[PDB]
Parts: structure tokens; sequence; C-alpha cells
RNA sequence: GUGGGAGAGGGUGGUGGAAUUCCCGGAGUAGCGGUGAAAUGCGCAGAUACCGGGAGGAACGCCGAUGGCGAAGGCAGCCACCUGGUCCACCCGUGACGCUGAGGCGCGAAAGCGUGGGGAGCAAACCGGAUUAGAUACCCGGGUAGUCCACGCCCUAAACGAUGCGCGCUAGGUCUCUGGGUCUCCUGGGGGCCGAAGCUAACGCGUUAAGCGCGCCGCCUGGGGAGUACGGCCGCAAGGC
């Protein structure tokens, strides 16, 4: 977007919990445009969150998403002819996007048989501070702040 | 082991490296640091963050001698001068004054070709 | 633009060629030992040209400094 | 002529501080330096950074400028001596004594040559490190002649305002240096900008003329060959006319 500022799309609220973050996670799970299958996967995963954890799955989901959000990342920049890894903060929308994308990607990396079990286990582990998505967050916050010397290339 | 408790701080900041020497009020040094004392080896020494690390390391080395209040002296126009200033400013050490004492000649010696088109 | 004050207007009757009067020539030096430009002194070409040599005389005599150290940077 | 003025104008001697390098000492530890990134290099024989003391050479920060001086090259710390040019006021003196100027003579940045001295920084050549397809370069670490001084040569240049010198005439406005005066301003000399008439191929010039005139000297006659060859003069040579 060069001319305008590219305003953000407003998502419809969730049909169960009434949260737009849940709908965004549904969309990140969605594949080939199958909304019903993605919602089936996510709601069965919510059914798995209970009877495994006494807490309501909405709280677990939100706390896991909060645990996956990275505070700083690192972008490449061409300076003086070379390419440097410059660390800089992250806007909240990009925090949410990276959190949900990493949740889905790390969920599909699990050895669990069907999807709902994968999403449920990944959400639980990310809520209690482990899993592949938290590993991704830690790796990003390592790369960034591992190149602190380039912080004056913030831009 | 001297227990100085008050001294001076010289900051030699250049485009290639920033180096901090903490001395006593008579000028005799106690400890020191630079970008090379920290793990940085090449051009990363002429970095404001490396200057901050060097300033904080020299300050912590001066804490062993039980020093509290300092007098900062700046020499040289280099990247990371003000960063070392702000590093020493809030580092447990009390900064009493900041003085720029960059040695400027009166057109005495001919500079290298890198610094020519002047005198 | 140096709108703070002019050294000539901030002073009265004085000799420009007196190299021994320190308490007046100190006002014409900057925070450093440097000689102030025309915008700060508010003098004319002839006045400035005389002030330069008189300040240099006072410097060689040891009354005025060649250079000082900046504070509070 | 008299009375005043401004100036890095020139020559000689002396003198001041900042900085660089080196040495001595103190303190002090593992690197400094350098680059796009590096390496050569220097560092445990103690560097870099810091403090003090000492030696030496070279150039004069701020003032400082679109400024000033000189015929040009060119001239920049300060003081003293010697000395040139120049401008203004008085209307005092001589009474055309004027202008230009082929030759001649002198001056003439830098580089270069000779003899002797000096040599801190910089730095052709050169020794290395990089970069590159190669790098006899740009970049980095060293480094000799030289840069500096005395005396004597060398005569070149984008030696440039790419505009020879002098005089008279032809709207002004503005900035500035420097005198004088009835000191809002006027008047005189110098340095800039914009512009009347006019000029110019155009750009542009325009009381600092490239305008209108006059005097005198220099020079041009398509480009390459060529500032070469021959000859002469000059030079120790390089080479110059
Ligand atoms: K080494
Ligand atoms: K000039
Ligand atoms: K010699
Ligand atoms: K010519
Ligand atoms: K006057
Ligand atoms: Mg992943
Ligand atoms: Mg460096
Ligand atoms: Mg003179
Ligand atoms: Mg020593
Ligand atoms: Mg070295
Ligand atoms: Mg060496
Ligand atoms: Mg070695
Ligand atoms: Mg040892
Ligand atoms: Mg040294
Ligand atoms: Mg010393
Ligand atoms: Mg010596
Ligand atoms: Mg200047
Ligand atoms: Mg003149
Ligand atoms: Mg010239
Ligand atoms: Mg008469
Ligand atoms: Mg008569
Ligand atoms: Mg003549
Ligand atoms: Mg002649
Ligand atoms: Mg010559
Ligand atoms: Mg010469
Ligand atoms: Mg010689
Ligand atoms: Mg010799
Ligand atoms: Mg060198
Ligand atoms: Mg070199
Ligand atoms: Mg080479
Ligand atoms: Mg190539
Ligand atoms: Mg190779
Ligand atoms: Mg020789
Ligand atoms: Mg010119
Ligand atoms: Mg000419
Ligand atoms: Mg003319
Ligand atoms: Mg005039
Ligand atoms: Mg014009
Ligand atoms: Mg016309
Ligand atoms: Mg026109
Ligand atoms: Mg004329
Ligand atoms: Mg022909
Ligand atoms: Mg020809
Ligand atoms: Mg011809
Ligand atoms: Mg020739
Ligand atoms: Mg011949
Ligand atoms: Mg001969
Ligand atoms: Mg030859
Ligand atoms: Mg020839």
């Amino acid at each position: 977007a060069r001319r305008r500022r590219a305003e953000v799309r407003q998502l419809q609220p969730d049909l169960v919990y009434g949260d737009v973050l849940v709908t965004a996670f549904i969309n990140k799970i969605m594949r080939d445009g199958k909304k019903n299958l993605a919602a089936r996967i996510f709601y069965d995963a919510c059914k798995i969150i209970q009877e495994k954890t006494g807490q309501e799955p909405l709280k677990v989901f939100k706390q896991a998403v909060e645990n996956v959000k990275p505070r700083m990342e690192v972008r490449s920049r061409r300076v003086g002819g070379a390419n440097y890894q410059v660390p800089m903060e992250v806007s909240p929308r990009r925090q949410q996007s990276l959190a949900l994308r990493w949740l889905v990607q790390a969920a599909n990396q699990r050895p669990e048989r069907r999807a709902a079990v994968r999403i449920a286990h990944e959400l639980m582990d990310a809520a209690e501070g482990k899993g592949g998505a938290v590993k991704k967050k830690e790796d990003v916050e390592r790369m960034a702040e591992a190149n602190r010397a380039y912080a004056h290339y913030r831009w | 082991k001297r227990q100085v408790a008050s001294g001076r701080a010289y900051i030699h900041a250049s485009y290639n490296n920033t180096i901090v020497t903490i001395t006593d009020p008579d000028g005799n040094p106690i400890t020191w640091s630079s970008g090379g004392v920290i793990g940085y080896k090449g051009s990363r020494k002429g970095t404001p963050y490396a200057a901050q690390l060097a300033a904080l390391d020299a300050a912590k080395k001066a804490m062993a001698y039980g020093m509290q209040s300092v007098d900062v002296i700046v020499r040289g126009t280099g990247a990371g001068r003000e960063q070392a200033i702000r590093a020493l400013q809030a580092s447990g050490l009390q900064v009493k004054s900041i003085v720029d004492d960059t040695p400027v000649p009166h057109n005495g010696c001919r500079p290298k070709k890198k610094f020519r088109k002047a005198s | 633009p140096s709108r703070k004050a002019k050294v000539k207007a901030t002073l009265g009757e004085f000799d420009l060629r007196d190299y021994r009067n320190v308490e007046v020539l100190k006002r014409f030096l900057s925070e450093t030992g440097k000689i102030l430009p025309r915008r700060r002194t508010g003098l004319s070409a002839k006045e400035q040209r005389i002030l330069a040599k008189t300040i240099k005389r006072a410097r060689i005599l040891g009354l005025l400094p060649f250079t000082e150290k900046l504070v509070r940077k």
C-alpha cells in the first residue's frame, strides 16, 4: 500500500464465544476456503480443552496467544552495501498475526493423529509456556536482541 | 585495592572504537575498557551499544575500587559518545560534570590524505 | 541569529586598544577561549579588527586564555 | 608640498600557545589500529587510553568574511626594526614635465637541479595488506627523494576576470571596505550583486564595459601532424623561448 494506509479488516465475532480473535484463528486454520471444517476442528479442540483442563477454553486460548506474542523481532536492512539483521519492536497487529500463524504451524508439526488433538495440545502447551510456538517466540527474541549493536539502524 | 571513592572518566570516542579510561582526580588510571575488551572484535567496536557496554564495564570495574562520584571528560567525535555518556550517567556512579576536551590543533600538522581538503 | 544580547550594547565607554584591561575583554570571549564573531560582539569591521589583535596581545601576556573546555555537554 | 588614513604589501631578528611525533617517569591491562568487511601492522621487551616533565620540526585555530593588500606570482600567531605602494583633505608649489612601449633588465606558485644543513607531520618511487577476472589503481599499514632553511639555478601553469595599459564620455538601485564633510545624508577611492541606453552569435556585459571613442604594444588566419623536427639562444641537467 503506497497511496493509502491500508485500513484493517474487521472480522465478524465468533458464533459461540463472541470473540473476533477466535474468528481470526478460525481463518488461520481454514484451508482451501473450508470454514465449516476449520470451525469443526477448533470447536472439537475446545471440547478437548475441557475434561483435560477444568478451565474454560477461551481463557486458555487467550493466555496462550498472549504467551506467543513476540515483543521484538529483526528485519533485514541493506546498509553500506551489506545486509544487516536489525532488531526493532513489533506492532500489536503483527504480534497477533505472528502468534496465530505460529500456533497453527506448530500445531500441524505435532505427532498427534487428527487435527483437533493437535490444536488442543498446542494451545495447552503454549498456555503453560512450552511448545513449538513458544520456541519460535524465543528464537525471534533471541535473533532480535542478539544483534543489539544494530539498534541504531531502527528506522 | 585503593578505595578511591571519587575520580575522573575519560571517553575517547572515534569512528572505529570507543574506549573509556577511569582515573583518579590526579589522572592516574585505575581500570579501563573498550569495545575490544568486550567480545566485539571488528567494526562493532565503533557502535553506540559497544560504547555503552564498555562504559558499564569500566564502571563496574571501578565499583570494585569503591568509587561513587565521577567527572566525565569527552574527547573525539565518534559514534557512541553520547551513548557512553548516558551509560555512565545512570550506572550507580554519580556524574558530577561532563566536559568536552577534544584536542583541536591550531593548524599545526598536515593531515593524512583521508582528512585533507583542510589544514 | 544571536538575538540574546550584543556585547557592545551590553557595555559602556571603553578602550578597544587596551590589551591590559581583562574584565572587559573577557566579555568578548565565548564560553571557550575563542573570539566571538561579529554577530555576538555587535562591533564594526575596524572595531573587530582592532579587538582581534588586542585580544591576541592579552593572550600572549597570559591574561586571556587561548582555549578553554566546554562544560555541561 | 603640508596634514592625516587603512592594509596577511615586502625584508630581517626575536617571541607565543594548541596539536602531531619521539624520549623520561608515574599509574594501568589485553588489545590497539584500520575498513564496506578485513588483513598487513603495532602490543607481555607492557602498546592503546590517562597524568606530569623534556626534545624537535612544521603550520598559525577562533578572529575570518561574499573582507583586506600587491603589478603579477602571491601574502594569515605576536612584537620590534628597515621599506615599498596607495588613498583623502587643503588649492600651496612646478608649468605638458604626458600615454604606451619592439628589444633590454628585473620579478615570477608548485614541481625539479646543485652545495650545505635540517627532517615532527605528510608523502612520488618503493616494501607490503586487501579488493579484483587481473589491480603495476582507488582503500589500509609502512616508507625515500621532497616538502623546511641558506645561497645559486630553473621561467613553466586552468601564471584565469580564459577580458593588455591609459584617458574621456554614457540611467540608476542595493550590499560592503576605507577616508573627508554642513555625519537623515553628501562627496572620493576600492570590492560585490541587480539592472537604463547600447553591445553580443547566444550565454551574458552593462561608470570595475564585453557600451561610445582615441593612442600604443601583444597576438589570431581551418583541424590533425605539432608546440613535434631542424636551426639558434638559454640551462649543470630536466628542459625552456
Ligand atoms: K591478535
Ligand atoms: K579576495
Ligand atoms: K639528503
Ligand atoms: K594565455
Ligand atoms: K564618517
Ligand atoms: Mg514453526
Ligand atoms: Mg574498529
Ligand atoms: Mg606584513
Ligand atoms: Mg612508559
Ligand atoms: Mg599501527
Ligand atoms: Mg608503526
Ligand atoms: Mg605479533
Ligand atoms: Mg608477562
Ligand atoms: Mg601514543
Ligand atoms: Mg605529554
Ligand atoms: Mg629530533
Ligand atoms: Mg575561516
Ligand atoms: Mg586591490
Ligand atoms: Mg589565485
Ligand atoms: Mg594654484
Ligand atoms: Mg606660475
Ligand atoms: Mg608604464
Ligand atoms: Mg618588455
Ligand atoms: Mg619559479
Ligand atoms: Mg620549489
Ligand atoms: Mg634541494
Ligand atoms: Mg639535501
Ligand atoms: Mg605516513
Ligand atoms: Mg600511504
Ligand atoms: Mg599495492
Ligand atoms: Mg572487475
Ligand atoms: Mg585472490
Ligand atoms: Mg637528490
Ligand atoms: Mg580563475
Ligand atoms: Mg589574463
Ligand atoms: Mg578592464
Ligand atoms: Mg564605487
Ligand atoms: Mg547583470
Ligand atoms: Mg535592451
Ligand atoms: Mg537574457
Ligand atoms: Mg572603459
Ligand atoms: Mg593545416
Ligand atoms: Mg596543435
Ligand atoms: Mg596548426
Ligand atoms: Mg611544453
Ligand atoms: Mg634543437
Ligand atoms: Mg649547454
Ligand atoms: Mg622525464
Ligand atoms: Mg619542448
